[PDB]
């Protein structure tokens, strides 16, 4: 047999806590940009004469 | 209750490789007990000095899962104990009969708590050593009403990095 031990399932909360609360919760965000930019320029003159 | 003789000068190199299980002889509730979903399970077997790394490898809800085990040796040539990792206390062991290529009967007892495991090589096992597995089991006592199978196919391997108990 395969089995799931106990021990852990309670404990006891000090007299300080008011609420003691396990709940699971995830939260993921993600963000992710690009920006590019190539500008370019040639020019040119030739004059003969 | 006895430290039963093991296989004659047990050699743990050629014991060595791959086990399937096969049958369980147990008075253990769980066998019996939620008898049904008795999923396949195979050991990989490795020495490592006197002592004997195994693999159980095992489904459970169809992931696979593979638990470690170091059987150390008692400083006795085919008797090991497993630890009391859980402080589930101590498991004697016995190798008490093997063809190494073929068959082995392994004995295994805690607290007086007493099993005895028949693994193959192969998928068939011979109607010979089935039949010496029930007189071991009537020998320990045991009823063969307290004799349970496994199947015959779903052997698993190679468990997930996240499906490894690796308890030692």
């Amino acid at each position: 047999r395969l089995y799931y031990g106990d021990d852990e399932k309670y404990f006891r909360k000090p007299y300080n806590f008011l609420k003691y609360h396990f709940e699971a919760l995830a939260d993921t965000g993600i963000s992710s940009e690009f920006y590019d930019n190539a500008n370019d320029l040639l020019s040119k003159v030739k004059k003969d004469k | 209750i006895s430290t039963i003789q093991p296989k004659a000068n047990f050699d743990a190199q050629q014991f060595a490789g791959t086990w399937l299980l096969v049958a369980v002889g147990s008075a253990c509730r769980f066998l019996q007990e939620q008898g049904h979903r008795a999923e396949a399970t195979t050991l990989h077997v490795a020495p490592q000095g006197t002592a004997m790394a195994v693999s159980t490898f095992r489904k459970l809800d169809g992931i696979c899962w593979q638990v470690r085990q170091l059987y150390g040796d008692t400083g006795v040539l085919g008797r090991f104990l497993l630890q009391a990792r859980d402080a589930r206390g101590a498991v004697h062991v016995v190798v008490a009969e093997t063809d190494y290529q073929s068959f082995a009967v392994l004995y295994l007892e805690r607290a007086g708590q007493l099993s005895v495991k028949l693994y193959a090589r192969s998928l068939p096992v011979s109607d010979s050593v089935l039949s010496g597995f029930e007189q071991r089991v009537q020998e320990a006592h045991l009823t063969e009403d307290q004799i349970f199978y496994f199947p015959k196919y779903g052997f698993c391997e190679a468990a997930d990095q996240f499906h490894v108990l690796d308890e030692v």
